[PDB]
């Protein structure tokens, strides 16, 4: 069941089938895609990226743990991925706003999960659109996976080089996130402090979905909302 | 320590010009 490949096996697990390699390639792909849209939207310079492959005909740009400043994010979004272990973590978003730091955005890169009871195939609550579709989603494979891989690296790629238009010269981008209702009330991330306000969008804004990923026990669901579209 | 929200806000990344 598990990957035939070594390029892959450089960033993600071969195998993606029990609960805990479920939830690591969730936090690799946390990391990988969200160093993709950093990049390819240019909200970070080159300088805080390295080149890497997912497949040998597929490069993206992940975040250097040599720059000190990047590395930092990266660890940002380790820690926000480990919460996908537990399954306390609902959505990370990457939220670009005007000024600092507004709630209405500019730019919303979605990624919301969905867990599973036992076994990987009903979903778990954890919570109370997408969802629906979402739960319905059934794991085909470790090789399903990296399709689901591959598919929205290119997408995301594609999306912010040949569909959007360049940000603003001026903004601010953090990244914003939800706890599930399972999460105590003592759980926080380190390094995401409290507020009463997620974020919202304007009315008239384009959403296009970028991709879904199903691992053994887990469901992710990536969209975009700008007004770059 | 109790949590008022279920939210968690990062730090941001600014530019100016």
């Amino acid at each position: 069941d598990a990957i035939d490949d070594k390029t892959w096996s450089k960033l993600f697990p071969s195998i993606v089938s029990d609960p805990d390699r479920s939830s690591n390639f969730m936090i690799r792909a946390i990391y990988v895609v969200f160093s993709a849209v950093l990049r390819q939207r240019n909200i970070l310079e080159k300088e805080y990226f390295s080149k890497n492959y997912i497949t040998e005909n597929l490069s993206c740009m992940t975040l250097s743990f040599k720059n000190l400043r990047a590395h930092q994010i990266a660890q940002l979004l380790r820690a926000a991925g480990d919460a996908t272990k537990d399954g306390f973590l609902k959505e990370i978003s990457l939220v670009v706003t005007e000024h600092d730091g507004d709630v209405e955005a500019i730019e919303v890169f979605s990624m919301k999960f969905i867990y599973f009871e036992n076994g990987g195939v009903v979903a778990r609550l954890s919570t109370d659109p997408h969802f629906a579709e979402l739960a319905q989603l059934r794991y085909e494979g470790a090789e399903s996976v990296r399709d689901q891989m591959v598919t929205i690296v290119r997408s995301v790629q594609f999306l912010c080089t040949k569909v959007l238009e360049p940000l603003p010269a001026e903004f601010t981008a953090n990244f914003r996130l939800k706890y599930t209702n399972d999460a105590p009330s003592n759980f926080r991330i380190d390094g995401f402090d409290d507020s009463s306000t997620f974020y919202t969008l304007p009315d008239g804004i384009q959403s296009v979905t970028i991709g879904h990923l199903r691992p053994g026990h887990h469901a992710a669901h990536m969209q975009c909302w700008s007004k770059s579209m | 320590n109790a949590r008022d929200s279920p939210y968690g806000l990062s730090q941001g990344i600014t530019k100016k010009n």
